[PDB]
DNA sequence: CTCTGAATCTCTTCCCGCGCGCCGTAGGAC
DNA sequence: GTCCTATCGATCTTCGGAAGAGATTCAGAG
């Protein structure tokens, strides 16, 4: 049996570790192996902008987005484990990409 | 034994019947003749529709009690719209008819 | 709906698809872990009406500002749920079929109009002989049933200046023959052809049948069903009990018996089968 | 020369039914009113019928009721029964004989159109294709895991239409 | 139709 | 030669309520 | 051990219901 690679992406680094933790309990209960949660780089988009209506050039804010990453794959999916999965939903604001095969 | 309300079977909404269910009891054939045997009509209606089976009626019926207007709505039982549907499942049309 | 009177008749086959709301396929009920209904099985949501009290099954509409929309994830209508005991469906059966009723009542409601022995038409509809049909430049007769060695005479004995069918399609052609208005004035008139009393009453039903059969809609080739109504599924349902186990709920048994019949019997139709294995798989189907 | 026959077992021990019916042939040694016993097969038809190759005698036609889990034989009449035809015969072997030679379907996946998997854990999901991996052989397509309509990939050996 | 509801069905057909 | 008599077959009916008690798809193949 | 598919397509459904009526099968003959 091919193996579920899952990829979690948030903004919120705390919400990603809930849902992955949680998917991984619900894989491990299972009886299938979780072999994850790997915390896979964050990208730090950031922002450079003039605060200012008009003039003033060195009057600046810098922003930044942080995407946090989550790889946690599944070894062998039997039908606990995928039921399982199936019936939990995650938190809201949480990327999943389910990439199997 | 006693019961006001509570259960109702699924395949036709009539109460469930027992004491290890709160069921109530059976006016039954005869007793439908017994009635009949007065003049008694309203009575009747009322025991085989408003009391048992339509699935409205009855919780009209509730409402008007509990506002204590001691009216009531009578519709048309669903036991015998399931008797029509299990006619209808046999390759015989029966249908309600309007004149 | 109000009413004030009641009428009773036949449904045709159009009628009978006009009371369905989907054509049920498939010879299930529910799955065997979860508990949905199977689509396209004897429960579908889609082809009866969902499940859950104001709600869809795919689990994209559950609000009531939605009433009436039909989905594009499973296709469910979100409705009352009240309407899942309401809606029927109904099967296409590949063969045409003879409904029991009317085989063997009183008499034979088609046997008597037929002036055919009810022994007789068992003996086509469960496929143990011939029936003869538009017999043309040939000696044989207007019905009279032909053995399997005498049509294999037939056969060869004539070339096809004549027709014989076996099981219900047959009967259905002889129904359809009926010249129906034409036979009963001729037989109101042979009525008086002898006072045999012995024949006199039992033709005096049997001029009875033919004219309300006339005086109504109805039409003799109804006797034969060919869409079979399924019951709406609350009428029918499949509870659960005392843990993981629905109650074995008899019709679910039956019409999965005739599911499972038509399923194969479609196959062997269009995988074209010869005549003794069709005649096994009809004869079983019938006998469903 | 020996015709063909048609005879009905219970449906599902039916080859049981034709190794005890070469039993029988070599026990009552009645090896010269029996060819072979046919129960053909697909990648099975017929569901419950065993083809046999016989002469027609009652004491052979006792011999192959007298087999265990055996009905009987399906013809016209119960005296007589009934042997099938030539070139019903030469088409059950023309089909037998293109074994085989059985892939797939040459239809494309449309997007949009509502699928179901053929493998996998997600084997016989309804899913909905949601994007086009066409170049590649391959597939994606949309099912409801974790409620979401996540983007998932698939080979194109599993779609279902 | 019979009893009270006679005299009801009755009064239903008289004013007819 | 089949017409009114009679002769063998099947179908259909068998009180009303009520309360407990239990018991409730299998076999084969992958 | 779980999932899917099918029934005696190689037997034997109980004799201890009566009845009561009809559908359907046969006499002695004009
Ligand atoms: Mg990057
Ligand atoms: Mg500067
Ligand atoms: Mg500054
Ligand atoms: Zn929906």
């Amino acid at each position: 049996n091919q193996r579920i690679r899952i990829r979690l992406k948030a903004f919120d680094h705390r919400l990603i570790d809930q849902a992955t933790a949680e998917i991984v309990e619900t894989a491990k209960r299972t009886g299938a192996q979780v072999r994850g949660p790997i915390p896979l780089p964050t990208r730090k988009e950031r922002f450079t902008v003039l605060i200012s209506p008009h003039v003033n050039k060195d009057a600046r804010d810098q922003y930044e987005i942080r995407t946090h990453l989550r790889l946690v794959d599944i070894v062998e999916p039997t039908e606990k484990t995928v039921d399982a999965l199936m019936r939990l939903d995650l938190a809201a604001g949480v990327d999943v990409q389910i990439s199997l095969g | 034994h006693a019961r006001s309300t509570g259960s109702y079977s699924l395949v036709t909404q009539q109460p469930l019947g027992g004491k290890a269910q709160f069921g109530g009891q059976r006016f039954g054939e005869m007793e439908v003749w017994a009635l009949e045997a007065y003049g008694a009509a309203y009575t009747l209606q009322e025991m085989l529709t408003v009391k048992s089976d339509d699935v409205n009626g009855r919780t009209k019926m509730y409402k008007n009690i509990v506002d204590g207007n001691h009216q009531m709505e009578p519709g048309m039982p669903e036991s015998f719209n399931v008797l029509l549907k299990e006619i209808r499942s046999l390759g015989i049309n029966i249908e309600l008819e309007d004149e | 709906e109000e009413f004030d009177a009641i009428k009773i008749a036949l449904a045709s086959p159009d009628m009978i698809r006009s009371w369905s709301f989907g054509e049920v396929k498939k010879p299930e009920t529910i799955n065997y872990r979860t508990f949905k209904p199977e689509r396209d099985g004897l429960f579908c949501a889609r082809i009866f009406g969902p499940v859950k009290d104001y709600e869809c099954l795919c689990g994209k509409y559950k609000r009531l500002k939605h009433r009436g929309v039909i989905c594009e994830k499973c296709g469910v209508e979100v409705t009352q749920t009240k309407v899942r005991r309401e809606r029927m469906g109904h099967i296409e059966l590949a063969s045409p079929t003879a409904h029991i009723w009317f085989l063997k009542s009183l008499p034979s409601r088609i046997g008597l109009l037929l002036d055919m022995p009810l022994r007789d038409i068992e003996r086509v509809l469960y496929f143990e002989s011939y029936v003869v049909i538009e017999g043309g430049m040939t000696n044989l007769e207007r019905q009279q049933i032909l053995t399997e060695e005498q049509y294999l005479d037939a056969l060869e004995e004539f070339g096809d200046e004549f027709d014989a069918k076996m099981g219900a399609e047959a009967i259905q052609a002889l129904l359809k023959s009926m010249d129906l208005e034409q036979e009963c004035e001729q037989l109101r008139e042979e009525l008086n052809e002898t006072n045999s009393e012995t024949k006199r009453k039992k033709l005096t039903k049997r001029i009875k049948l033919l004219e309300a059969f006339v005086q109504s809609g109805n039409k003799p080739e109804w006797m034969i069903l060919t869409v079979l109504p399924v019951l709406p599924p609350d009428l029918r349902p499949l509870v659960p009990l005392d843990g993981g186990r629905f109650a074995t709920s008899d019709l679910n048994d039956l019409y999965r018996r005739v599911i499972n019949r038509n399923n194969r019997l479609k196959r062997l139709l269009d995988l074209a089968a010869p005549d003794i294995i069709v005649r096994n798989e009809k004869r079983m189907l019938q006998e469903a | 020369k020996k015709r063909w026959y048609v005879v009905q077992a219970f449906s599902g021990f039916e080859g049981r039914v034709a190794t005890s019916l070469r039993e029988h042939i070599k026990l009552h040694n009645m090896e010269d009113l029996f060819g072979e016993v046919m129960v053909p097969t697909e990648e099975k038809f017929f569901p419950g019928y065993v083809l046999v190759q016989m002469v027609m005698n009652d004491a052979s036609w006792h011999l192959v009721r007298s087999v265990p889990r055996v009905m009987g034989f399906i013809g016209g009449t119960s005296d007589r029964p009934a042997p099938i035809s030539d070139k019903e015969v030469d088409a059950i072997m023309n089909r037998l004989q293109q074994v085989g030679d059985a892939p797939r379907p040459k239809t494309l996946f449309e997007p949009g159109e509502m699928v179901r998997v053929n493998d996998g854990p997600f084997a016989d999901f309804n899913g909905v294709v949601e994007e086009v991996d066409y170049e590649k052989s391959r597939l994606k397509v949309s099912v409801s895991i974790f409620g979401r309509a996540t983007p998932v990939e698939l080979d194109f050996s599993q779609v279902e239409k | 139709p019979a009893g009270t509801g006679y005299a009801y069905h009755q009064d239903r057909m008289r004013r007819r």
